């Protein structure tokens, strides 16, 4: 066979140890999920805007008492208007409170006021993968593989807890001071036992079953991993067009073309992740995540060493000190105004 | 041709 005796037994033992780890991780998650750390806005100084979206912004803040820096996500309750926007914000907070994994950003505080919802996270100063990727063009296959391995392990963890992530893309992956990934933005994450039906995500990363309004499962995250690996290794994603409607048509087609510099091992992995047929998509078969972890493209990956952060990273971001923002792009700095009247109190009671 | 800038997620397409 492909493995000799020694290798096969080591791999089997490794896989049983994963099961043991995930069983303990589920016990810990459920304790926090069933029985969940506030603060207030005046406890922080505003430093700089780190990113912006439709519903608000992420700000570098400095906590007055301790001097620690944090990333504060601010959501305008009055912008969180649509039904699915509201439930998603409750999902995000509850999931972040309860998870614990080396590649998932750590939530420190959450609170709300008359105008806004706030989630205060660890500040990850190395910047978004997105900007580093756009600046360099594309990552080498070894470098893309180092980042991909962290996503594979993170999804193995999340999916074992019945959590789907639903917004993988380079914009959401921060680089920490050791060059490892921190997944941020759990705005689309959800606990799902089987199917779910919300049409949400980012166009270029949507699995076909989402676009086609079919009830879907955690396999959408494995499709998205295929999109991510392709984009990291090529410099652009596999379904690439100026407008979302054109992107959707390419996704549904079942057609992917690869740069001539992609290795055959990489193309094989990607054709099995970017598989429209759910009975054939890697991550969705009888062998689960092991079809991905044991693929030839990952043959050099030491999964435990990645988890332990003992693999040398491709890139260590430069950091001049606490609160450095040099690895982030600049954004318009807009007022953060808090109304004297409570807005949307009833719809956010649970937050 | 395609989108090179940051991509916004859509909550309800
Ligand atoms: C620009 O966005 C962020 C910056 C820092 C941190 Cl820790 C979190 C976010 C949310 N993606
Ligand atoms: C485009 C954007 C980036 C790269 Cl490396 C190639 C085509």
């Amino acid at each position: 066979g492909h493995m000799g005796n020694a290798a096969a037994a080591k791999k089997g033992s490794e896989q049983e140890s994963v099961k043991e780890f995930l069983a303990k991780a589920k016990e810990e998650f459920l304790k926090k999920w069933e029985s969940p750390n506030t603060a207030q806005l005046d406890h922080f100084d505003r430093i700089k805007t780190l990113g912006t979206g439709s519903f608000g912004r992420v700000m570098l803040v400095k906590h007055k008492e301790t001097g620690n820096h944090y990333a504060m996500k601010i959501l305008d309750k009055q912008k969180v208007v649509k039904l699915k926007q509201i439930e998603h914000t409750l999902n995000e907070k509850r999931i972040l409170q309860a998870v614990n994994f080396p590649f998932l950003v750590k939530l420190e505080f959450s609170f709300k006021d008359n105008s806004n919802l706030y989630m205060v996270m660890e500040y990850v100063p190395g910047g978004e993968m997105f900007s580093h990727l756009r600046r360099i063009g594309r990552f080498s296959e070894p470098h893309a593989r180092f980042y991909a391995a962290q996503i594979v392990l993170t999804f193995e963890y999340l999916h074992s807890l019945d959590l789907i992530y639903r917004d993988l893309k380079p914009e959401n992956l921060l680089i920490d001071q050791q060059g490892y990934i921190q997944v941020t933005d759990f705005g689309f994450a959800k606990r799902v036992k089987g199917r779910t039906w919300t049409l949400c995500g980012t166009p270029e990363y949507l699995a076909p079953e989402i676009i086609l309004s079919k009830g879907y499962n955690k396999a959408v995250d494995w499709w998205a991993l295929g999109v991510l690996i392709y984009e990291m290794a090529a410099g652009y994603p596999p379904f690439f067009a100026d407008q979302p409607i054109q992107i959707y048509e390419k996704i549904v087609s079942g057609k992917v073309r690869f740069p001539s510099h992609f290795s055959s091992d990489l193309k094989d992995l990607l054709r099995n992740l970017l598989q429209v047929d759910l009975t054939k998509r890697f991550g969705n078969l009888k062998n689960g995540v092991n079809d991905i972890k044991n693929h030839k493209w990952f043959a050099t990956t030491d999964w435990i060493a990645i988890y332990q952060r003992k693999v040398e990273a491709p890139f260590i971001p430069k950091f001049k000190g606490p609160g450095d923002t040099s690895n982030f792009d600049d954004y318009e700095e807009e007022e953060i105004r808090v109304s004297i009247n409570e807005k949307c109190g009833k719809e956010f009671t649970e937050f | 041709a395609g989108r090179t800038g940051r991509r916004q997620a859509i909550h309800d397409i």
